[PDB]
């Protein structure tokens, strides 16, 4: 049963355009999961009682974000990420994993790769999904840069080798069960 | 609780390398970074890089990048740092601390007590110690002074303690490897040289105690 | 690298007394400004952190505000282990700069030093060395200036400088200028240890002869 394509994958998509993989049809050590992550916290079920049970489905979601964006991959969450790129549901069952990556994608110049979604009308619904990037409109018009009132839903985050921890990249594995 | 013990203090000698520790405890090591901050006698602070132990990434001030490396042992959640080329401009205190998440209020809250690392090619030396009767005013200062030893301390004592108020034993000051203090004690002329003033000087190092009695 | 500007670098204040530090940040640090003591003993703990919040267990008397690229630190009515020694640093980013310092220290009248000089002891002499002390002690401010003089002239090299803490009875500090020569070069004739501080106009004079 393989995890070592998700969690050793070379690189990671940005939040807002993050992807998921399918896992089932086969079982594997919750035990894997370690002095590797800084963020290891399960809701809905147990992280003590994990292997222990039987899943229908498992789900792993993948992405980028910054250190202090963390605290917002949880149910109940406010804030950018949680409101405008990747949402968990209240009753949300699963575990949210985290490490600190600044090794491997944070770079002296600058890494900017890795984006958010910053403006957009309506958050999103639990596990949506929007890769749109049309110019936004605070009055909920389409208009057409560059006119004014007209803004750019997308920003960069910015990995440098400087920026101090709460700045800095963290990969995160988001696991949903059935 | 969260606490930082550093390592304790150091001697060593120029060209020479130390590597001093700070071991966290009540948190998890591996979650934050550790800072260290390096503080010259009498100067300002200073910082020298951090370590993070989760996966050993580091980051180094410029200017102490080919003095200081920072290592880590997870399974005594303990963080290393070694200096190397020793010279006399690395004699100073330095200590850890951490940064979390959030940036903002899990940083530089919690500080190692500081670990004194002193450079003298020096070993034990026994002090010279010699007394300062005056040249040829109701009160007269009588001196002591304590001359080429190491390391510290010394224990600088008058008429074995029982005279105590009116002196001023100074700050050691370490000047080509060695050692060197003074004491001054005044009193009334009238109990000079009436009384026997002696100086007592005691270095555990070399296991001496001299006794100097000041004489006009 | 971001400059930390801190002013000013020595204080001098009383019990119950209101004062206030600054620190200037050359560039946009977004709050991420801390403060932090440390007494004599060389132990430290930090006060303030992101700008203006209090850290636990760290009294009312502390408070740090933000304004500009200005911050500053203020205590409302000094207390005893309040006199030490205060930096602040940014944080946002590496590597960490931290401000000069300040060292705050206990006001009181200003006060003469109480020189005396002593020649090299025969013990010394009959070693090949030969160290003329000089004292300077109770005096205020702490800041002075010593001259070594022999045979009329200055000498520059030599000398040893030693700095006490401010005594927690009368609140002066006291120096030690010692002059170390050759036992040869110490057979000139004359040796004077002048002392320039505010409380004079003219340096106190103090010498002797073989």
């Amino acid at each position: 049963c393989p995890f070592g394509e998700v969690f050793n994958a070379t690189k990671f998509p940005s939040v807002y355009a993050w992807e998921r993989k399918k896992i089932s049809n086969c079982v594997a050590d919750y035990s894997v999961l370690s002095t590797f992550f800084s963020t290891f916290k399960c809701y809905g079920v147990s992280a003590t009682k994990l292997n222990d049970l039987c899943f229908s489905n498992v789900y792993a979601d993948s992405f980028v974000v910054k250190g202090d964006d963390v605290r917002q991959i949880a149910p109940g969450q406010t804030g950018v990420i949680a409101d405008y790129n990747y949402k968990l549901p209240d009753d949300f069952m699963g575990c949210v994993l985290a490490w600190n990556t600044r090794n491997i994608d944070a770079t002296s110049t600058g890494n900017y790769n890795y984006k958010y979604r910053y403006l957009r009308h309506g958050k999103l619904r639990p596990f949506e999904r929007d890769i749109s990037n049309v110019p936004f409109s605070p009055d909920g018009k389409p208009c057409t840069p560059p006119a004014l009132n007209c803004y750019w839903p997308l920003n960069d985050y910015g990995f440098y080798t400087t920026t101090g921890i709460g700045y800095q990249p963290y990969r995160v594995v988001v696991l949903s069960f059935e | 609780e969260v606490q930082l013990e550093e390592s304790g203090t150091v001697l060593a000698r120029p060209g020479a390398s130390v590597k001093m520790s700070c071991k966290a405890s009540g948190y998890t090591f591996t979650t934050y970074r550790m800072h260290w901050i390096k503080q010259r006698p009498g100067q300002g602070l200073e910082w020298i890089g951090a370590i993070y132990p989760g996966n050993s990434d580091t980051t180094y001030n410029q200017k102490f990048k080919d003095k200081a490396k920072l290592t880590a042992v997870t399974s005594t959640s303990s963080a290393y740092m070694e200096l190397s080329s020793l010279t006399n401009e690395d004699s100073a205190v330095y200590f850890c601390t951490r940064e979390g998440i959030p940036q903002l209020l899990r940083t530089l809250d919690y500080w190692g007590q500081g670990t004194s690392v002193t450079v003298s090619s020096a070993k034990t030396t026994a002090p010279s110690v010699y007394p300062l009767a005056p040249v040829c005013g109701s009160s007269v200062t009588l001196g002591c002074l304590v001359k080429g030893y190491f390391p510290e301390p010394v224990t600088l004592t008058w008429n074995s303690g029982s005279l105590s108020s009116g002196v001023h034993t100074f700050p050691a000051v370490l000047q080509s490897d060695l050692y060197t203090l003074s004491s001054s004690v005044t009193v009334t002329s009238s109990t000079w040289p009436s009384q026997s003033i002696t100086c007592n000087v005691a270095h555990p190092a070399s296991s001496t105690k001299v006794d100097k009695k000041i004489e006009p | 690298d971001i400059l930390m500007t801190q002013s000013p670098s020595s204080l001098s204040a009383s019990l119950g007394e209101r004062v206030s530090l600054t620190c200037r940040a050359s560039q946009e640090i977004s709050g991420y400004l801390s403060w932090l003591q440390e007494k004599p003993d060389g132990t430290i703990k930090r006060l303030i952190y992101a700008a203006s919040t209090l850290d636990s267990g760290v009294p009312k008397r502390f408070s740090g505000s933000r304004s500009g690229s200005d911050y500053s630190l203020t205590i409302s009515s000094l207390e005893s282990e309040d006199f030490a020694d205060y930096y602040c640093l940014q944080y946002v980013s590496y590597p960490w700069t931290f401000g000069g310092g300040t060292k705050l220290e206990i006001k009181r009248a200003d006060a003469a030093p109480t020189v005396s000089i002593f020649p090299p002891s025969s013990e010394q002499l009959t070693s090949g060395g030969a160290s003329v002390v000089c004292f300077l002690n109770n005096f205020y401010p702490k800041d002075i200036n010593v001259k070594w003089k022999i045979d009329g002239s200055e000498r520059q090299n030599g000398v040893l400088n030693s700095w006490t803490d401010q005594d927690s009875k009368d609140s002066t500090y006291s120096m030690s200028s010692t002059l170390t020569l050759t036992k040869d070069e110490y057979e000139h004739n004359s040796y004077t240890c002048e002392a320039t501080h505010k409380t004079s106009t003219s340096p106190i004079v103090k010498s002797f002869n073989r």
